[PDB]
RNA sequence: AGAGUGUAGCUUAAAAGCACCCAACUUACACUUAGGAGAUUCAAUUGACGCUCUGA
């Protein structure tokens, strides 16, 4: 029985004027435009770094594969197993404050 | 074969403390706060405060901030767990209570004819087990510690050799779940290290090219 | 003159004499005036220095408006007064093409060809 | 026409296709259809990391079967000094993916756990009985 | 590393103003979570 | 009765093994670009271009013009670029571009268009009007 | 110490075309719209800075 809170609750009917201050200032808009462009450039840098990480340690696993082909094939098989005892993974997110 | 099948591991303590934000990121947390305040609707606390203000105005012509104050004072009496682990541990690089915003990896001092230096924990492959078996037996043969820790998968992670008939190193990756190291004053120096200090502890091709697969992000 | 009628099941319609075609690449904005046979009559690009040295960036609605004013001037100069522009729905709804069409109309070209005199 | 060399030029139903559980590859190995469960006490943070992992899986070409929802559970925490109450909500996202090699499992596990945000439960399960 | 998905806002047309709140868990540990009331500390037994 | 094709089939170099791996047109614009390129490709069957297009002789129409002026591409791109970042360093240019109120000097544009690329466009329009066919054969 | 070399991620492109991000929409993806960031390792075909490969 799939029922979710994607629906909007009935309690929002007629009082949205806690912020009738939709008027905005020109200096604010200029700051937001320049600053969203800075955010775009920053996320470009972060994505470039994470792609470098992906490519690097995929290259590491590849070089592992050809060295293992150089050495031994049963070694190759037992390092390409599907190890169905470690898939049920769980990890706590990085906390704000330590215990 | 003129080679030695030697495995190694990469036991990593994950970051516990969330990484502090850059100036751009804290500015944009503030902006996201501003715009969600602007584009929300229907705060029940604000309803209660405004309605109580209006009825108080009616009574004065003819509440919520006390609750605000009391949660503020209980916030100000409650202390946070201090995150300044640099001050909490001086420079004790062997302790697990070091930098919690970053990711850590184990390293052991060892002596060898080639290099009497810091290495990742080693074993020589017995012909009747998986190199995952060599990984868990290194975890068993480390010095008086219970790491309840998880292996990321039966797949190699790093491959570095030197010739001395050739010692091949079969670097892994493991993940410390919640274990710790008994006998903290160990005779064998166990350092917990990042990449920036892996620069200090690991010099060249056999041990410093591990920057290919150590993950700092 | 004959307009190539037909092609009712495909896009674009080829019943015209001259056509405006706009190519919005990821760096540049290109605008072509081309006959029905396929020869390019007039072209105007943000690829050229003469437009590059006055634009801040070659991918703006400012870029499209500038290339529209340049191409409208070149069309008045070449004598091409009537053309048919065939945009996709998202193109026509886009602000770049609206500023393009406004710039062309205020430049002086009409984006609707007159009807053929059959009799 | 059938007798002409240009026969079958307008064929498209071979280029298009229209009308798996615990898949394997034998000497190679590949995981089946698997669930990235991602629950949080924050709907915002849960939806954000679900969007992140969906975009990353599209970027590095793992076929996401579907991104769906598992219901918000509302828990009332009761404390006394009748007990005063604090109501918390937990919301759940599932990213169900299809083609996943045990070779690239280390790529994906390491990167997702490193990019995991503050206080989001990340657990990957087999799609066998959860519905 | 824990920022990429953390820096977001509520992407709903109709939503309440949720406040930045630290909740404690029983080992004594605080997480930034959003709550309807301005109560800054939430307690978990 | 069948006849083998006289050349490669159109959708023949696409691998049909499993259709879920291949990258895909998710856009009518991408398909339109690919289809226009394929339409401009020669092809060995009967074509609207064959029956309706102008069959000009492949004589590689002879140039009887002046030799082109010589320019130094390195310093040309250096001065073009330095103009680009000085205009991108002017702060009000960003404000005009973002507020969509910028403009362009058409007289200077047309003058240095005559300087740089006007000859080729004029040659193309002369070819379209058919002087090189009529006046110069 | 010696070779393959050298256009941003890619191109029998020559300063281009595709890839690639941020916002709007979308549960999300995708599409689209608005924006964004970029490259020719340096000196008159060679010479000398950087990556990869080989050895000590």
């Amino acid at each position: 029985i799939p029922i979710e809170d994607f629906i909007t609750p009935l309690k929002f009917l007629d009082k949205a004027r806690e912020r009738p201050q939709v008027e905005l200032t020109f200096e604010e808009t200029e700051r937001r435009a320049l600053l969203l462009k800075k955010w775009s450039l920053y996320k470009q840098q972060e994505r470039k770094m994470e792609r470098d990480t992906i490519r690097a340690m995929l290259e590491a696993q590849q070089e592992a594969l050809e060295e293992l082909q150089l050495e031994s094939p049963k070694l190759h098989a037992e390092a390409i197993k599907r190890d169905p005892n470690l898939f049920p993974f769980e990890k706590e997110g990085p906390h704000y404050t330590p215990p | 074969s003129p080679w030695r099948l030697l495995g190694a591991l990469c036991l990593q303590r994950p970051p516990v403390v969330s990484k502090p934000l850059t100036p751009l990121q804290e500015e944009m947390a503030s902006l996201l706060q501003q715009i969600e305040i602007e584009r929300s609707l229907y705060s029940d606390h604000e309803l209660r405060a405004l309605d109580e203000n209006q009825r108080l105005a009616k009574k004065k012509a003819d509440l919520a901030q006390d609750l605000e104050d009391m949660w503020e004072q209980k916030f100000l009496q409650f202390k946070l767990g201090a995150r300044i682990t640099e001050a909490d541990e001086k420079n004790d690089r062997t302790s697990l209570n070091r930098k919690l915003d970053r990711n850590l990896v184990l390293l052991v001092r060892e002596k060898f004819g080639d290099q009497d230096v810091w290495i990742l924990p080693q074993a020589e492959w017995q012909p009747g087990e998986t190199l995952r078996g060599t990984a868990e037996r290194t975890l068993a043969t480390l010095s008086e510690n219970n790491m309840e820790a998880k292996f990321l998968g039966n797949a190699p992670c790093g491959h570095y050799t030197f010739k001395f008939l050739g010692a091949k190193v079969f670097f892994f990756k493991a993940l410390l779940l919640t274990g710790d190291f008994s006998q903290a004053g160990n005779k064998g120096h166990h350092v917990w290290v990042t990449k920036d200090e892996l620069g200090d502890y690991l010099k060249p091709k056999y041990l410093a090219q591990v920057r290919r697969f150590v993950s700092d992000l | 003159a004959r307009k190539e009628r037909g092609w009712r099941t495909v896009f674009p319609s080829r019943e015209f004499w001259h056509r405006l075609r706009v190519i919005r690449t990821q760096h540049h904005v290109e605008a072509l005036v081309e006959h029905q046979n396929g020869k390019v009559v007039v072209s105007a690009s943000t690829r050229e220095w003469a437009i590059k040295k006055h634009l801040y960036s070659t991918r703006n609605v400012v870029a499209c408006e500038s290339i529209g004013r340049v191409l409208a001037q070149r069309c008045l100069e070449a004598g091409i007064n009537f053309m048919v522009y065939q945009p996709t729905p998202w193109e026509a709804a886009s602000d770049s093409m609206k500023r393009l069409q406004s710039a062309m109309t205020e430049g002086g070209v009409v984006l609707r060809e007159p009807q053929r005199i059959y009799e | 026409y059938k007798t002409k060399p240009t026969h079958g030029i307008g064929k498209y139903k071979h280029l298009i296709k229209a009308e798996v559980r615990a898949i394997n590859l034998g000497t190679d190995y590949e995981y089946g259809v698997l669930n990235i469960h991602l629950t949080a006490y924050d709907m915002t943070l849960a939806e954000s990391y679900a969007q992140y992992v969906h975009n990353l899986c599209n970027s590095l070409s793992i076929k996401v079967e579907e991104s769906y929802a598992m219901p918000t559970k509302t828990i009332e925490v009761l404390q006394l000094q009748m007990l005063l109450d604090s109501v918390l909500t937990t919301h759940e996202r599932v990213v169900q993916i299809s083609g996943l090699s045990a070779t690239f499992a280390e790529i994906f596990l390491e990167i997702i756990q490193s990019s995991l945000p503050e206080g989001v439960r990340l657990s990957v399960k087999e799609h066998t009985e959860e519905d | 590393d824990s920022s990429r998905a953390s820096l977001t806002r509520v992407h709903r047309q109709a939503y309440a103003r949720l406040y930045p709140v630290l909740l404690v868990k029983q080992d004594g540990s605080t997480i930034h979570i959003r709550y309807r009331e301005p109560r800054r500390m939430l307690a978990m037994p | 009765r069948r006849t083998p094709p006289l050349g490669p089939m159109p959708n023949s170099d696409i691998d049909l093994s499993n259709l879920e791996r291949l990258e895909k047109y998710r856009s009518f614009d991408r398909y339109r670009r690919r289809a226009e390129q394929e339409a401009q490709a020669p092809h060995w069957w009967r074509t609207y271009r064959e029956y309706f297009g102008e069959k000009t002789d492949p004589k590689e129409k002879i140039d009887i013009g002046l030799p082109p002026p010589k320019v130094s591409r390195t310093q040309q791109l250096l001065e073009r670029k330095q103009a680009i970042q000085e205009l991108r360093a002017n702060v009000e240019e960003e404000r005009a571009a973002r507020l969509r109120t910028a403009s362009v000097p058409l007289d200077a544009v047309r003058a240095e268009w005559e300087r740089t690329c006007g000859p080729y466009h004029k040659q193309r329009l002369a070819e379209y009007y058919g002087l090189y066919r009529d006046l110069f054969h």
